[PDB]
Order: structure tokens, then C-alpha cells, then sequence
């Protein structure tokens, strides 16, 4: 009841037995015969790329917003998975995300946390446009606020339309869990590949986006540590690529 | 036990709908107004576009039909008796030769199918298949165009559907005929993929996905306020 | 006849025959009929009351602790497409697209307190042709469930569909014949020393098996006419 | 094991699964051929009355001693039940009184839940006489007192005689149960009809009383919420009637 | 089975079109309960959701079919009762009998001279 998962020879988390969500419906595989356009053969690195990398904890307080990762720069510089982001030109990768919370029994609070596939986001001036720097950080997270954003190049960071220009409450279309401290501890994704081509250029695009958004807000009594560390935990399913060449950049 | 039919998502995104209306006059002057064009996109339209927004993955045909009036302009030296007026429609299909004006040998072109079409009868009628490279259109790109995370916010996708060009096919010297154009685009054999939450916040520019930050609903007296009870 | 209806199905010469379509490959997430969206959660905006609709706290129910016994935690009117409460959520959008709507609506409310709160709710709901209850002992003698949520965290409370006719009209007001699903304290919410005293509900409203929609029209929502630039 | 009770086409309670009482060891049953002394079939109205009536809360604070409720008069405006108590002139039926708390783990304390058929009271002032308003309010409960009452037509509302004169620890000789907030939550009784008729009037006579006693005190540190709320729900069983009629009154 | 007969002429007076093209009609069937033009050239006459046919003047004439369209099982010649609750209301004119309405107009732009239909 407290299984622990070995994934490759570098790798251990402790989990108990709780629930998954399986993408749309299906499980990560690997590219067959009538599904693919390129000239060549994949030759998926399974030897080295499938382990956990677990990300730097947040600090979940009293007064925070969400955080949101675009995948796949969220594992940019996370190992040989990022080797492989520089030394090829294609790529098609499914993931695992893995989030779970260290709460108290004394500590209250609900999160959502979401897989937006091509989740575009707006800018927070009208007749501008964003900037790479402001969409997402290599390896940490971007802050939603509770206020309206102002900047010129920036993203319209509030909180309650996601970033997105739609209801946060309706951000449940997409693959879902809830982590409610009363009862849930951890939650876990695990999102296939998703894209209108069988392979792409994984530095221009951003295959999806992780959100975790604070629902009911944390409350604790004096005593307590004032924060919940949460902490996700990302691992590459059947990751297949394309066109070995020479890192650009570099 | 209902029908669940009319909700289906070939009876919700495939009836016909009037996207674009212009007008293009029949003699001389600048050369611009002589014809008409419409880069085919389904974005300027905010009705259509928030059904397409639904979704991040479509896969269409196209159905355009073409409803062409024209009229005799006033002032002096009017046609009195005028023969009939013919037109053309072309379809440029995505990297096509594209016309700079009227009377230019991008019309003459056999690459971009034509339809000449005469007025007093049934309207003109056109269907163009899946174009793309890709297997899907997307409603959203969550990337860039170019390579190094340079370029616009997902403008230059593989998501182009081409140009409609018209003209007036005669040489009509006495008298002005201006004639008055409308589209009314429809998608057959829809195919949609990952639903997405209808949008919140009205739209700035067929461009983007920009924004200004609304109210998630409609306000109420409290939260134990049930409203009128008429008894 | 030689007319045109822009409601006529018709094949058309294909502008570009001799053209080989791209092959289409598996993408997840195919969607064939509206009602699928419909019938997932959403978070439903009980709290709308104009100081919380521009913040999270419209989501947020807030169960106080203390010496009340007696009061109301929430109430609304059960029409989705028309209500506030309901109109903006995943189900109410859809239904804005239609003008007749059939079945049943799925509520869901998730205590999202400590484990150590214990407490007692009455979730009363009431009829088309019924008044809203006005204290708990009239709302205990309605349709209730008791909700203690000590033992379950969710109170998954699924609504009946009565009405005289097949459909329903989505854009009309009929008061007093939609039904109201109010909540009372019951107990209270008794907290051990160290957890903190008032807590949240939050609210899911989606659609069940049995629902459909008819007479397609345009969302009220969507006001822009003129084309984008 | 959080398992939902419907009881009618109004009733949701959601309960876990603990021990029960079953009277005086017989489940409540509808009456026989040879049982009944009345000249008329009974008509029982199963399909309207069977459902749950949950009282208002009481609060079970540090300084209180007690509360009863007299039955059948605890149902008097609940809904159809107070109806038929109207419309009739004879009427029989069993109860399943369920009495649940909500505490935390940081309270504790002790509860004695007890159906006392027959619980006739004595006045607080001898050679005197109690009146009708002064044993039962309708739906609210009657406290019982750590002090001597001292009215002229009140009960004796001492806490340790139980209003009857007798030792409060020995009201374990008729139906009970003990909610013990370390390892119980909740209390369910059910209760048969009791009496020396078959049938009696249903605004008379007082079947029982349900007696809710703690035994040891409510405690609680100053983070605590001061009080717990008792929940009591009510559902009748097997009720038929005889003699339709008028209301009297009204 | 609705059929439109629509003869149009020209208007007396000064400024006459002499050689116009053709006269084209739009006949709209509003749904009950759908968006009805205030006047010409309204979005009303744009909507996807109204019904229209667009005929051209000197063949047969426009024909549409509205099947049977009632939330109840039948239209009702008689009503003997009231619209809303509590016996308040007009004697039975609010019924569930609504067919819908019938909107003609000339797609026409005609600028000089006017045409009568």
C-alpha cells in the first residue's frame, strides 16, 4: 500500500494506491506504420530517457494564485530529455505528470490541477503581443495573480480567466484531478501526445500547459507551517524522435 | 427517450452562414474596387468563430455559395438596354498566383479554378476539399512560426484555406453596374477533436487570443437570493 | 424549385477534383455530439453577488463556524440557461445554443474543509409549483438529504425533470416552476483546537443520460455584429 | 461505507455503517387480524409518510445538561405526518430515531441516547399539577437543568433524577446508546409502537420520550469550535390510522 | 404548404430605371420564438436560424413546407381557459398555437426608380 516505483536506474518515488487519469482515453504509445510522413525511422531512445524528474517544490500559501508549466521547455534543461530537445529536429513525446502535496491534518484547501492542450494565451495589453520570457521559465513556475496585469509584452496573468479569456470553473473539460486536502493527497495525469502532425519541432511549440490553481484557499490555525509544499514530478512516455544533427542553441 | 441529433457536431458547425459581404463595381477609376476578395479564414466572423472555438482540432470541406446582385449606378451615361452581366469566381488555392487588380493574367490562370456564371439563375456553387499539410486545422497554436521562438503568435500555420477573387467578366464601356457579393460558407464532414470551454471575454482582433479580463457570471442580491417567487 | 434555401443539403463540383486529401491519423479526444461536453462538472458560480464576480470568491461557498443553527447557507432558482448561477458554466452554455431543453441536472457540492471538522447540512430541494423554504424545519418536511460531512466529503444530488409538455423553453422565465435547491445548518461545523473555524463548499452542475436540446439558434452571450477589422 | 439512504421521493442521508438498536427486539410490523379491536380496516398511508423529518440542531455546548423531545408530538407540524395526525382519530406506528454528531478528533465527551416509553414527569412544585405547554414544545427540544426548578406548573427539569424520579444512570434499562465522541459518531434506535391498545389518539397520549443525556462533559482547547451539533432524524414506520375526519383543531 | 405569387411594377413619376437586371425576393419564415426584423435590411433578414428562399422574378413560383411545430400534440381551435396561472390573462390568446410569421422583402439595391411588388 505504500508500492514504490523504480523507473530506470537513477529513479525512486513512494506512492500509495489512489487514482489515475488517463488522457482522453488512451495510453501513450509508439508511432506505427500508417501514421507517420517522414522520410526515415524513429529510433526512440528507450534505454535513457524514461525516469522521474522531479521538479523544484512550490510553496502553496495562503495568498497564492497557480502556477502554470508549458511542456515540453518545462524539461529543457532536466537531463539527457534535454539533450535530446537539442540534438534532434522532431519529436513526439507522452508524460506522467505526478503531483502530490505534503498536507496536515489541520490544513484545509482544494486544487485543480489541469492539462490544457495548445493552451494560447493572450497578452495583458490589447494590440500587443507576447514575448517568449513571459510565456513560460525553462524549469520554474509562471504566477497567476489575483489582480489584472499591466505590462506591455506581458501575459494577462488573472487568475479567474486562466489566461486564456475563458471560466476557470470550466477548465474541467480538459484532463483533471482534484487534490482536496480533506481527502485526496496526490494526483496523477498521464497525457498522451497531441498534436494536428505526427511529429514537431519541440522548441516553437508547446504541446500543453500544467495548471494548478487553488480553488479554496489554505487556511491553518497558528501553530502550523504556513505553506504546503507541492511537488510535481514529470516522466517521458514512449519519447521517439527524428533527424540527429548538431545543438542549435548550442 | 429523446434524439440526441441535433447536437451531433455535423448539425451544430455545418449550416450555412453569411461570412463576408463586399461590393465591386464594372468601370474605370481606381483599381480597387473593380473586384472583391476574401482571404478564406473563420475568424471574422465572432458567431461562427466562437463554434469553431469549441474545439482545438477540425477537419472540413467547404461549401461556399455565392449570392450576387447587381444594380445600374446613377448619373449620366446609362446603359438604357445592357446585354447580361457575367462573372467570375476564382479560388485561389493556398500558394496560388493572386490578382493586383482587374484585367491582370492571374485570372487567365488555369492553376486557380474559375466559375463564370451568368446573372438570372441559380447561385454560383463551389466545394474545395481537406487543404493542408497537416491532418488537422487548429482553432489554436500554442507556438511560433519560425524556427529560435521567432515570429508572430501563430499566424503563419498550415492553416490556409486560400483566396475567392470576383470580377465582372465584361467590357461594359457606357454605364456602371455595381453588383454586391455574398458569401455564405458552410462546412461538410466535420470532424472535431479536445473540446475547449466556450469563451468568456469578447474578442479584439481576428489575429490573437487577446483579451480584457471579465466577470465570470452575473451578479445576484446574495447567496440565499432566489429571485421574485411570484406566490 | 430554382431557389436557394441556406438550409438544403446539396452536393457541389468539387473546385479541386484530382486532389488526394491527407490521409487522417488518430487524434484523442474525438467528439461526436454536443451533450459530451455537457455532461462533465463544472464549477458552478453560487457566490455572483457583484464584489465577488470579478474574483475567485464567486466560487467559493462560505460556511462560517460558530452559533448560527438556524440559517441559510445558499439557495437558487433550477433553471440552467437562465440563471446566473447556471449560465456561464459548461451545461448553461450549451444550452444558450438551443432553444428547447430535456432532462435532468446532476449537483454535486464538495466540502473543502480539515478532516478533523465534523458537521451537518440539509440540502432541501423543492418542486416546480412550490414556494422556497424559509426555515429548516419547513425545508426538513420537503425533499431533503442529510449531508454529514464528517462521513462523506460529496453530496452528489441528481434532479428530477417535471414539466407538462416534452420540451422546455430555454430563454423564457417561468417563475415558481423551475424549483429551488436551498441549504440549512443543521448542526453547525464543531472544530477540534488547532483547525481553523469556517470552511468552503464548491458546487458542480452537469447534465445526466437522458438530456437533449433542440431548435438550434445563437448564443445571447456573443453581442458583436460588425466583422473584426 | 459511506452508503446513501433514500426514503421517499424526498430523503437523502448519507451515514456510514455502525450498530443499531432494534426496540425491545422486535422490528416495528403492521397490525394483524388478531390484534385490533376497531370496527374499520386501518387504509395505511405507506405511500406518502415514509421519509425523513431531520429536526433542527441543537448545540451541544460545555454547560449543558440535557434535552428530551415527546413523541408523537414531535412530528406535529413535520409535513403529512402532522396531516394525518389531523385527519384521524386512531393512529399507530414505530420509529427510527437516528441521532448523529459533528466533532472533531481535538473534542470529546459522552452522550446517552435513550427512548423511555412512557415517560410520564413530575411537577416541580409538589401538590401541583404540570400543564401541556410545559412537557413538550413541538419541533424544539426541552432543556434539562443542572439546578432545582422551582415553578408553579413547570416539570422538575433536574438533570440527575431525569424527570421522573428516578437515577439517571439507570435509564439504561429501556432502549439506548451511547455516542462516545473518542470512538462513535453517531446513534440509531428503532423504536416499535408501544402501548396497551392497539390503536390510540395520537394527540393525548405520548408514546415516548427521547432523552438525550451527556454523561461526561463537553471539552475542547480555544482553537475549538465551543459547541458540537446534534442531528436528529426521524422516520416513521408501518403508520396506519382509522377514523377519517375533520381536523380538531384546525 | 405555403405558396408566394408575387407580381411586381413599376412606379410612376420621374427617375424610371428604363433597362433594370431582375428583381430577386427574400421570403423568411421566422421560427416561433425566433428574431423578427424591426424593419428592412435588419441582421434579422442575415440570421442562419430564420428559414428564407431567394427567388428570382419570371419562373414558377416560391413553395415551402413547415411540418407540424407545437411543444403540445395539436393545435387547438378552442381554448377554454387563460394563459398564465392564477386565471389572470387574455381568454385563450397566449396558447401553444403559434405557427410563426412570414417576412417578404426585395434583395434588390435599386436606387433609381422604385418597384411595387
Amino acid at each position: 500500500r505504500v508500492r514504490s516505483i523504480t523507473l530506470g536506474n537513477s529513479t525512486i518515488t513512494t506512492q500509495e494506491c489512489a487514482n489515475v487519469v488517463v488522457g482522453y482515453g488512451v495510453w501513450p504509445s509508439y508511432l506505427q506504420d500508417n501514421e507517420a510522413t517522414a522520410e526515415d525511422q524513429p529510433t526512440q531512445p528507450d534505454v535513457a530517457t524514461c525516469r522521474f524528474y522531479t521538479l523544484d517544490s512550490i510553496q502553496w500559501q495562503k495568498e497564492s494564485d497557480g502556477w502554470w508549466w508549458k511542456f515540453p521547455e518545462a524539461l529543457k534543461n532536466m537531463g539527457l530529455f534535454g539533450q535530446n530537445m537539442e540534438y534532434h529536429y522532431l519529436g513526439r513525446s507522452g508524460y506522467t505528470i505526478h503531483v502530490q502535496c505534503n498536507a496536515s491534518k489541520f490544513h484545509q484547501g482544494c486544487l485543480l490541477v489541469v492539462c490544457v492542450p495548445e493552451a494560447e494565451m493572450g497578452c495583458s495589453d490589447v494590440e500587443r503581443e507576447v514575448v517568449a520570457a513571459s510565456l513560460s521559465s525553462e524549469d520554474t513556475a509562471k504566477s497567476f495573480s489575483r489582480t489584472e496585469s499591466n505590462g506591455q509584452h506581458t501575459v494577462q496573468t488573472v487568475v479567474y480567466n486562466a489566461g486564456m479569456g475563458v471560466g476557470v470553473g470550466n477548465l474541467t473539460i480538459f484532463p483533471h484531478q482534484w487534490i482536496n486536502l480533506r481527502t485526496n493527497n496526490s494526483a496523477t495525469i498521464v497525457m498522451p501526445y497531441i498534436n494536428s502532425v505526427p511529429m514537431d519541432n519541440m522548441f516553437r511549440h508547446y504541446n500543453f500547459t500544467l495548471m494548478i490553481i487553488p480553488f479554496a484557499k489554505l487556511e491553518y490555525t497558528e501553530q502550523a507551517s504556513n505553506y504546503v509544499p507541492i511537488t510535481v514530478t514529470v516522466a517521458p512516455m514512449c519519447a521517439e524522435y527524428n533527424g540527429l544533427r548538431l545543438a542549435s542553441h548550442q | 427517450y429523446h434524439s440526441r441529433t441535433e447536437s451531433s457536431i455535423e448539425n451544430f458547425l455545418c449550416r450555412a452562414a453569411c461570412v463576408y459581404i463586399a461590393t465591386y463595381k464594372s468601370a474605370g477609376g481606381t483599381p480597387t474596387e473593380r473586384y472583391a476578395s476574401w482571404r478564406i479564414n473563420t475568424r471574422q466572423m465572432v458567431q461562427l468563430r466562437r463554434k469553431f472555438e469549441l474545439f482545438t482540432y477540425l477537419r472540413f470541406d467547404m461549401e461556399i455559395t455565392f449570392v450576387i446582385t447587381s444594380t445600374q449606378d446613377p448619373g449620366t451615361q446609362l446603359a438604357q438596354d445592357m446585354p447580361v452581366l457575367t462573372h467570375q469566381i476564382m479560388y485561389i488555392p493556398p500558394g496560388g498566383p493572386v490578382p493586383n487588380s482587374a484585367t491582370d493574367f492571374a485570372w487567365q490562370s488555369s492553376t486557380n479554378p474559375s466559375i463564370f456564371w451568368t446573372e438570372g439563375c441559380a447561385p454560383a456553387r463551389m466545394s474545395v476539399p481537406f487543404i493542408s499539410i497537416g491532418n488537422a486545422y487548429s482553432n489554436f497554436y500554442d507556438g511560433w512560426s519560425h524556427f529560435t521562438q521567432e515570429g508572430v503568435y501563430g499566424f503563419n500555420s498550415l492553416n490556409n484555406m486560400g483566396h475567392i477573387y470576383v470580377r465582372h467578366v465584361n467590357e461594359q464601356s457606357l454605364g456602371v453596374s455595381t453588383s454586391t457579393l455574398r458569401v455564405y460558407f458552410k462546412p461538410k464532414h466535420v470532424r472535431a477533436w479536445v473540446p475547449r470551454p466556450p469563451r468568456l471575454s469578447p474578442y479584439v482582433k481576428s489575429s490573437n487570443v487577446n483579451f480584457k479580463p471579465t466577470a465570470v457570471t452575473t451578479e445576484r442580491k446574495d447567496i440565499n437570493d432566489v429571485g421574485t417567487l411570484r406566490p | 424549385s430554382n431557389q436557394f434555401l441556406t438550409s438544403d443539403d446539396f452536393q457541389s463540383p468539387s473546385a479541386m477534383p484530382q486532389f488526394d486529401v491527407t490521409p487522417e491519423m488518430k487524434i484523442p479526444g474525438e467528439v461526436h455530439n454536443l451533450m459530451e461536453i455537457a455532461e462533465v462538472d463544472s464549477v458552478v458560480p453560487v457566490n455572483n453577488t457583484k464584489e465577488n464576480i470579478n474574483s475567485m470568491e464567486a466560487y467559493r461557498i462560505p460556511v462560517t463556524g460558530g452559533d448560527q443553527l438556524h440559517t441559510q447557507v445558499f439557495g437558487f432558482q433550477m433553471q440552467p440557461g437562465l440563471n446566473s448561477v447556471f449560465k456561464r458554466t459548461l451545461l448553461g452554455e450549451i444550452l444558450n445554443y438551443y432553444a428547447h431543453w430535456s432532462g435532468s441536472v446532476k449537483l454535486t457540492f464538495v466540502f473543502c474543509g480539515s478532516a478533523m471538522a465534523t458537521g451537518k447540512f440539509l440540502l432541501a430541494y423543492s418542486p416546480p409549483g412550490a414556494s422556497p423554504p424559509q426555515n429548516r424545519k419547513q425545508a426538513m418536511l420537503g425533499t431533503h438529504v442529510i449531508w454529514d460531512v464528517g462521513l462523506q466529503s460529496s453530496c452528489v444530488l441528481c434532479i428530477p425533470w417535471i414539466s407538462q409538455t416534452h420540451y422546455r423553453l430555454v430563454q423564457q422565465d417561468e417563475y415558481t416552476s423551475a424549483g429551488y435547491v436551498t441549504c440549512w445548518y443543521q448542526t453547525g461545523l464543531i472544530v477540534p483546537p488547532g483547525a481553523p473555524p469556517s470552511c468552503t463548499i464548491l458546487c458542480f452542475a452537469s447534465a445526466c443520460n437522458d438530456f437533449s436540446v433542440r431548435n438550434l439558434r445563437d448564443t445571447p452571450f456573443i453581442e458583436q455584429t460588425q466583422l473584426l477589422q
